[PDB]
């Protein structure tokens, strides 16, 4: 799977 | 009890440390800490009992979510409400914490092709389960796709869901942007309407903007025609309502806008799948299992790890006619299993 999300 | 943005959350002592995430017409959702399982959760306060339609949607949501068990569909972990029916004014739904949703995510960042592909896969994997249970979601949109920091995606909000087994969407106040053409043409109960919505969601992931942002039923239809062009005579002949057919026939001809012009930075395989989902003719529109098997999703496709429901879902009662007092009784009964 793709890398983690930086959530804003 | 802790208050959040002017609303009392009576979820303690088990649930504390509350902070606003989002809100709807008759509810607010918050992140919280579960003092029992030592885990962070989401808690949704629902206050539907003064409104008949709110009650219907709430009951539908609860029944469906409690029955469904799939990784890509939000579950209900616990329900908090008062010990007596008269005292019950609010319902607290405790769920897995999902930090954000696709709507908020798209407002804040551009998605890589890897993320778009993985998100699309999960949407369709969840939808395969929903459809295998003979349920139509009917309200798929980015805000109904919950996300966490590790890119897990869960479908939520089955308030408008129906069983395909013999209610009009145009009678509800809801976003129309993801609605299949056949809905505006006054027809609303095949699995194909959900596939259209997914296609609209894919388009939105590609560009960070809604593809068909219509303001009313005719505008919604016209947005779709603007891009797909006028339907072929063949597809016109498949519209069963003559008035609707003759209306489309009568409009000035519009040429199709090629997908690669709309989405110049998109993967070519993604646009091929987009085309098959955003197909005007619902009979020609790709089905969920066929979509999962499409080359764009080859990286993830694994039918032995894409589970189905073991039985069709059924509503034991017609909910649309029932007074809100009776609906409250039914909500009380449905939430009883979480009482000591």
């Amino acid at each position: 799977r793709p890398p983690d999300l930086w959530i804003h | 009890p802790e208050m959040v943005r002017g609303q009392v959350f009576d979820v303690g002592p088990r649930y504390t440390n509350l902070s606003y995430i989002g809100e709807g017409a008759y509810g607010m959702v918050c992140s919280a800490y579960d003092n029992l399982n030592k885990v962070r959760v989401a808690i949704k306060k629902i206050s539907p009992f003064e409104h008949q339609t709110y009650c219907q949607r709430t009951l539908r949501e609860i029944k469906i979510l409690l029955r469904f068990r799939h990784e890509n569909i939000i579950g209900i972990n616990d329900i908090i409400r008062a010990p007596t029916i008269e005292q019950m004014k609010d319902v607290y739904i405790v769920q897995d914490l999902m930090e954000t949703d696709l709507y908020k995510l798209l407002k804040t960042q551009h998605l890589s092709n890897d993320h778009i592909c993985y998100f699309l896969y999960q949407i369709l994997r969840g939808l395969k389960y929903i459809h295998s249970a003979n349920v139509l979601h009917r309200d798929l949109k980015p805000s109904n796709l919950l996300l966490n920091t590790t890119c897990d995606l869960k479908i939520c909000d089955f308030g408008l869901a129906r069983v395909a087994d013999p209610g009009f969407l145009t009678e509800y106040v809801a976003t129309r942007w993801y609605r299949a053409p056949e809905i505006m043409l006054n027809s609303g109960y095949t699995k194909s309407i959900d596939i259209w919505s997914v296609g609209c969601i894919l388009a939105e992931m590609l560009s960070n903007r809604p593809i068909f942002p219509g303001k009313h039923y005719l505008d919604q239809l016209n947005h779709i025609l603007g891009i797909l062009g006028s339907p072929s005579q063949e597809d016109l002949n498949c519209i069963i309502n003559l008035k609707a057919r003759n209306y489309l026939l009568s409009l000035p001809h519009k040429n199709k806008v090629p997908w690669n012009r709309l989405f110049p930075n998109a993967d070519s395989k993604a646009l091929d799948l987009l085309d098959k989902m955003l197909t005007f003719n619902p009979h020609k529109r790709i089905e969920v299992e066929q979509a999962l098997a499409h080359p764009y999703l080859e990286q993830y496709y694994d039918p032995s790890d894409e589970p189905i429901a073991e039985a069709p879902f059924k509503f034991d009662m017609e909910l649309d006619d029932l007074p809100k007092e009776k609906l409250k009784e039914l909500i009380f009964e449905e939430t009883a299993r979480f009482q000591p």
